[PDB]
RNA sequence: UGUACAACGGGGUAUUGUAAGCAGUAGAGUAGCUGUGUUACGAUCUGCUGAGAUUAAGCCUUUGUUGUCUGAUUUGU
RNA sequence: GCGUCUAAUACCUACUGAUGAAUGUUACCGCAAUAGUAAUUGAACUUAGUACGAGAGGAACAGUUCAUUCGGAUAAUUGGUUUUUGCGGCUGUCUGAUCA
RNA sequence: GCUUGUG
């Protein structure tokens, strides 16, 4: 099983959900619920839609770049199985979830300061 | 249409009684021939398909399964049957004297108006020095050749706006009927867990009333739906437990998310008690009582002997085009919002 | 041969996905399968070239559909579809007549036709 | 297929064909009619029955004609073979009779269809239908002898050898069963007896073998002394594009003298001497050497008691007919013994293991313990691949111990300052 | 060493399996006899692993590589990659390659020392192949066919080039690879030798339909004996 | 007359998509005061604002507010 | 029994549906005389390149895996489908002006 | 108390 961010909305694409498009350019475009796929069919730019993650990241509504983003890179070269490595990765992911939540909360607080 | 299922009249009652029971033997331990449950929505399942000779051997297969609530069932009585030229005849019935309020309500159409005298006199009679019950048990044991145990579902443990319990007879598949009544003595007022009867990878058949529609237009008008239907070769994928976490977890996913979809099931509540997961669909809509049985026959085929390898269970919100599996994941992906602060 | 979503109508014209000199295929037969008949990805169908060199015109030849363009449920759950209908021409034994196949090639079709996969440069 | 004719359908005996056709037309066509039926309805009923019977007869005759090949147009060699096995004129007569019977049946059916339309009574139409059916039956019965002849010739044509005269081949010839029968029995899988009596073989036995990966076929001549067998052998020697291997006997085998063999060879010499002849022999030998004087014949003494030498003769005949940075090999490969399919000590292949467990059917093989690891004790792992909605493969990598420490240090460098406020 | 085999009554051996001087890969088809066919001629000398690419039985033509390492297309799932790594010795490198196309086996024709790829292949793909596999990369085509990987086959002892390859092209390829090259057919006149058969420095596998002349030509060109 | 139920409200899940209004240096274009030269009008843009609205008439939950719990008839070995 | 390029294309009664007096009342459970009855055809690895066969060609059962047709069911994912006339925008456009 | 295959 694999999970990929929607090409349009960047939302997670769980197995058996959404739809995929194979244009003549021969690359996989993963899509979330129909709404965004139909929006893509209209050639709408996700970087300009107010309600999509791409615009928010580009517009700076949420933290555009963070150190935590580099830890979620899909490794290309395979790695030999190791139970200790699996457990350490699970612990690291558990800690990274909390760290990312804290950083996102801090960024949101630093963005809502304009309400004062 | 199929002439076999004609006539297409409506079912006699919401609950479809078991037409036949699995063959009986006098060597195996006593066990329940069938169990009662309630249809609870549907969900997707993805797992590796270990099947010799198949094109997708050792591959991943995505398929849909239904979820049926199966709260622990409690025994309330036993019915004995003697053999006669005119078929089986019920000679006597017994009760445990501790009938719950739910089963008492089943005998009344207007509970609040009633004085609630369901088993007061019977309860007093049972409270004698065993003469009024031991004699009946001995008579049942002496003559009865097959023993059926009366049980009902704990409706109070189900998120349904119905206090009325469902009472149906359950047959025993063996046990040297002397030992059948001995086991019944040891199970009066007790509850039988789902895991103590059924198990994963076991092939079972389901009998229930399918979705009804009403008047509908053999080139003639008539009733459509709401008929008893039996579906066989239904594989049990996951056996749920209502006394532990990780109900929806797997050795692969190993997440602490419950099987209940985000926001709850559509037109149904939340599954917290014991539940059963079977591939395909059962002929019955949501909030519908269903019964399970072991196919009435010994299934030695590969589809039966094969062992499931559940990898991941979908729990996204069936309410609309749900995408997030757990509230924590949604919060992490979406982040804090004006609602939080 | 696992079931896939059909939808190709009889008489449909699909682009020729090989450099054999043809550009379209006129499907007139659903040979190899048992009501309104229809073709599907990976199915061998006899067709006649409508647009192309005169040599290939008016003669029925076998063809294999490499693209359907209609949404179908893959056995792995993920739904996918192509941009347009396409097919390739080959002999009844599966030997690809075209030297090379162009455009996307269905994974399900390539798996069931090893010769097509060999001559197919773009799987999926 | 020009080299075989086993596809011919079996011919139906005189009575069998008529009975089969009558039953077929009776079963398919309607059967119940009444005198009160409309005249047009009875007309259509009888016309349909007669037409169906006629079409059945025509189809049977056409199938018989199509199956049986035209002797003239098959091949000169096959034509001569058939003319030796049968009579060309008689066979053509039978074919013409079949064609004429089919044409007469067609004409009678058409005429009766054109005639029955003017009947008045039901019995008149019934009598006309009986007339057509009886005419067809009489026409069929007139072919009682040719039908049997066709059946007999079909029963034999289907078992004739399918030789290809165009491809390279070798012919063995000589006096009846001088020993060439043993030569054929040892040069090819073909099993032929070598009994001492003259005509041990009564047909052109054929066998195939491969030399230098080139396909070769050999034909065993029954014998040469006129007779039909002798004519067939002569035609096979002449028409076939094959060399002829004459057989002789230095011993008393077959009870024939060398002089008789020499005389026969000289008598038949003119029509095969130019085909690259070879002579095999199983103080009169001086006269036998006179054959060496012929430019195109060579002789080599031998015997059937040492039939292991047939390979040398085969090789000679085939040659005469035709003339007319270091690699990376692991040391393990160069050390492991080659697998022996029958050695009791041979390693048990995965095929045997699967068969013992139940084969590729009821039993499914497992890949556990097959993959290498640092430790084999913990081989049993599930590889969750997912955790809290995040793919493990996006985090499964070495050195994570230092990355986690660095991340914790970075978090500590901000928690103390309360930057998250 | 030359052996005749068929995978589930299929003649295309080079499609259902990938074989090299250091490892061998076969499909996961229900017919295990295909694995036993390779085991008989190889045994435990080199690892033989059941594997697939995106669940396909065409792993042979979906992947390309040499003794130094193996390459897989983007369609290969991470689970398949980790299974291959676990089942493949660490001495052999594994590296996923991303391209518009997916058929790496048809697009890359290479041996233990040289590689021939699609002229318009990804720019970084040539560097990745040179690094992981340690072989030269040449943007060239043989027999006027774009799919060099399937049409042609290369090894260290020799190479069976397309039967229609010109004499000049054969001479140039032999001078570049420093190994003999001869044009011929396989699998009873099958022009796509690479898909029909696989070959290494010490073993050759061909379809059952392969006629005796084709087997002799394969033995001679690769100098097995 | 109590895990009783109804109507609202809150929370959970979803559809759509950034609201009425406020302030601004971001500001087409017109006027004045000849080089954001300056200031009024002012198409739009920016932050509040993944904000606002809907949310069961056949979704889930309920601790919060609040109301109800008695109207006639029939049935006998 | 089942189909008929594929293995092959030789004005009232009846009706399905739904009420309904009855026997001491009501209610729960169960048996079944009875009327109907269903699955269907092919391919795919085996066994096989074995038996057979000079060759060309090429068996079958036990077991396993798939698809067509016909029937009973489900919206778990996708499409259809919208008086949720839900949301946002827009056209003519009125409440004097702007929201609504 | 008609009808069905051999001029």
């Amino acid at each position: 099983m694999r999970i990929y961010q929607c090409h349009f909305c960047s939302s997670p694409c769980y197995p058996g959900h959404g739809i995929m498009f194979v244009r003549n350019d021969a690359k996989e475009f993963r899509f979330c619920r129909s709404k965004c796929h139909k929006a893509f069919k209209q050639r709408r730019n996700p970087r300009k839609l107010k309600w999509t993650k791409a615009f928010r990241k580009a517009a700076g509504k949420e933290l555009a770049v963070d150190s935590t983003l580099t830890f979620a890179q899909r490794r290309n070269v395979p790695v030999r199985y190791n139970r200790e490595l699996v457990a350490t990765t699970l612990k690291a992911m558990a800690r990274i979830e909390e760290i990312r939540q804290k950083r996102e909360r801090a960024f949101y607080k630093n963005r809502m300061r304009g309400n004062k | 249409g199929h002439l076999g299922f004609l006539p297409r009249k409506r079912a006699a009652s919401i609950r479809a009684r078991v037409k036949a029971f699995p063959k009986d033997d006098r060597s195996k331990p006593v066990a329940l021939t069938s169990f009662l449950g309630y249809k609870a929505g549907m969900t997707t399942i993805v797992r590796d398909l270990d099947r010799p000779g198949s094109k997708f051997h050792k591959r991943e297969v995505v398929e849909a399964v239904t979820v049926v609530d199966t709260p622990p069932v409690v025994v309330v009585g036993v019915v004995g049957y003697v053999e006669t030229p005119r078929g089986l005849r019920s000679l006597t019935t017994v009760w445990a004297e501790h009938l719950s309020d739910e089963v008492k309500r089943r005998f009344y159409k207007n509970w609040y108006k009633s004085k609630k005298k369901a088993f007061t006199k019977y309860s007093a009679k049972y409270a004698q020095d065993g003469a009024g019950i031991e004699r009946e048990l001995a008579r049942i044991k002496k003559y009865a050749s097959v023993v059926r145990v009366l049980v009902h579902t704990q409706i109070r443990k189900t998120p349904l706006a119905q206090k009325k319990a469902h009472l149906a007879e359950i047959q025993l598949n063996g046990g040297s009927i002397s030992e059948k009544v001995d086991w019944a003595r040891e199970h009066f007022e007790k509850t039988v867990a789902v895991d103590s009867v059924f198990e994963q990878n076991e092939m079972i058949d389901a009998i229930a009333v399918t979705k009804g529609h009403g008047f509908e237009g053999v080139a003639r008008a008539g009733q459509r739906g709401y008929h008893s239907r039996t579906s066989i070769n239904h594989k049990i994928y996951r056996v749920g437990k209502g006394d532990d976490e990780a109900n929806g977890a797997t050795s692969f996913d190993r997440t602490k998310k419950t099987i209940t979809p985000m926001g709850g099931f559509v037109h149904y509540g939340e599954i917290k008690n014991d539940f059963i997961m079977v591939k395909g669909c059962i002929p019955g809509n949501r909030k519908r009582i269903v019964t399970l049985r072991k196919s009435l026959y010994t299934n030695t085929s590969r589809k039966a002997l094969e062992e499931v390898s559940l990898k991941w269970i979908d729990t996204a919100s069936k309410f609309g085009k749900g995408r997030f599996q757990t509230p924590a994941e949604k919060h992490a992906f979406m982040g804090t919002l004006k609602k939080d602060l | 041969k696992f079931r896939i979503s059909l939808g190709l109508p009889v008489g449909a014209i699909m682009n020729c996905a090989d450099n054999s000199g043809a550009r379209n295929l006129y499907i007139i037969a659903v040979k190899g399968s048992g009501r309104l008949p229809a073709a599907s990805l990976g199915d061998m169908v006899m067709a006649t070239v409508k647009k192309g060199k005169p040599e290939l015109r008016k003669k029925v030849m076998p063809a294999i559909v490499v693209r359907q363009a209609k949404s179908w449920r893959r056995r792995d759950g993920v739904f996918l579809y192509f941009e347009d209908n396409a097919g390739v021409i080959a002999n009844p034994k599966g030997e690809m007549k075209g030297s090379a196949i162009t455009g996307p090639v269905g994974k399900e079709c390539a798996d069931l036709w090893p010769r097509v996969a060999s001559n197919s440069g773009v799987v999926v | 297929m020009q080299l075989s004719w086993k596809d011919i359908p079996t011919v139906a005996p005189a009575n069998d064909l008529l009975d089969i056709v009558l039953n077929r037309t009776q079963r398919k066509t309607p059967t119940v009619i009444r005198p009160g039926f409309k005249i047009t309805r009875i007309r259509a009923f009888y016309m349909r029955k007669v037409k169906y019977t006629g079409e059945g007869f025509v189809e049977k005759f056409e199938d018989i004609l199509k199956g049986f090949p035209n002797i003239n147009d098959v091949h000169p060699f096959h034509r001569d073979l058939m003319d030796t096995l049968y009579e060309k004129n008689h066979y053509k007569i039978s074919l013409a009779a079949i064609s004429r019977a089919k044409s007469l049946v067609e004409q009678v059916a058409r005429d009766y269809v054109r005639l029955l339309k003017f009947g008045q009574s039901l019995f008149q139409c019934k009598q006309l239908k009986r007339a057509a059916l009886g005419r067809m039956a009489t026409i069929v019965k007139k072919l009682r002898d040719p039908l049997a002849y066709l059946e007999q010739v079909r029963q034999h044509i289907g078992r004739l050898p399918s030789i290809d005269p165009n491809t390279r081949t070798l012919l063995i010839c000589g006096y009846p069963n001088v020993g060439k029968s043993s030569f054929l029995r040892c040069i090819t899988k073909s099993d032929v007896d070598v009994q001492p009596y003259a005509f041990t073989t009564k047909s052109l036995y054929v066998g195939h073998f491969d030399y230098k990966y080139l396909r070769f076929q050999a034909i065993d001549t029954p014998g040469i002394l006129m007779n039909n067998i002798e004519m067939q052998s002569i035609y096979a020697i002449a028409h076939l594009r094959s060399c002829v291997l004459y057989f002789m006997d230095l011993s008393e085998q077959c009870g024939f003298t060398i002089e008789a063999q020499v005389k026969l060879f000289h008598s038949i010499k003119p029509l095969f001497a130019n085909k690259s002849v070879m002579v095999v022999i199983n103080e009169r030998a001086q006269l036998l050497e006179s054959v060496k004087e012929v430019p195109g014949v060579e002789i080599m003494t031998s015997s059937c008691q040492l039939e292991e030498n047939v390979m040398e003769v085969r090789n000679k005949a085939c040659e005469k007919l035709l003339a007319s940075r270091t690699p990376f090999i692991p040391e393990s490969v160069k050390n492991l013994k080659k697998y022996d399919p029958e050695d009791p000590n041979r390693r048990k292949l995965a095929r045997d293991i699967e068969a013992e467990n139940g084969g590729a059917g009821v039993f499914n093989v497992n890949l556990k313990d097959k993959y290498l690891l640092e430790d084999d004790e913990w081989k049993n792992d599930i590889m969750p691949e997912i955790l809290d909605g995040k793919n493990v493969y996006d985090f499964l990598d070495p050195e994570i111990a230092a990355k986690l420490q660095a991340l914790e240090e970075e978090e500590e460098k901000l928690e103390n300052e309360g930057f998250y406020n | 060493m030359a052996t005749r085999t068929q995978f589930e009554n299929s003649n295309e051996i080079g499609v259902f399996s990938k074989l090299t001087n250091t490892y061998c890969l076969v499909a996961v088809g229900g017919s295990e006899n295909f694995y036993s066919a390779f085991e008989a001629e190889l045994g435990d000398a080199i690892p033989i692993v059941h594997t697939t690419i995106a669940g396909t039985r065409i792993i042979g033509r979906m992947t390309a590589g040499n003794r130094r390492g193996l390459l897989v297309p983007t369609q290969t799932t991470d689970q398949e990659l980790q299974h291959l790594r676990n089942s493949l010795p660490d001495s052999v490198k594994i590296q996923r390659v991303e391209e518009r196309l997916s058929a790496l086996g048809n697009v890359i024709c290479c041996n233990d020392y040289v590689a021939l790829v699609h002229p318009d292949i990804d720019r970084e793909t040539e560097e990745l192949i040179s690094d992981v596999l340690g072989v030269e990369v040449f943007r060239q085509t043989i027999s006027g066919n774009i799919l060099v990987g399937s049409y042609c086959s290369l090894s260290n002892q020799g190479g069976l080039v397309h039967p229609q390859t010109s004499v000049q092209d054969q001479e140039e390829l032999s001078s570049l690879l420093q190994v003999p090259l001869v044009a011929g057919t396989v699998n009873r006149g099958s022009s796509v030798v690479g898909a029909g058969m696989v070959v290494n420095d010490y073993l050759a596998v061909t379809g059952l339909d392969t006629t005796a002349p084709e087997l002799s030509v394969i033995e001679s060109i690769f100098r097995l004996q």
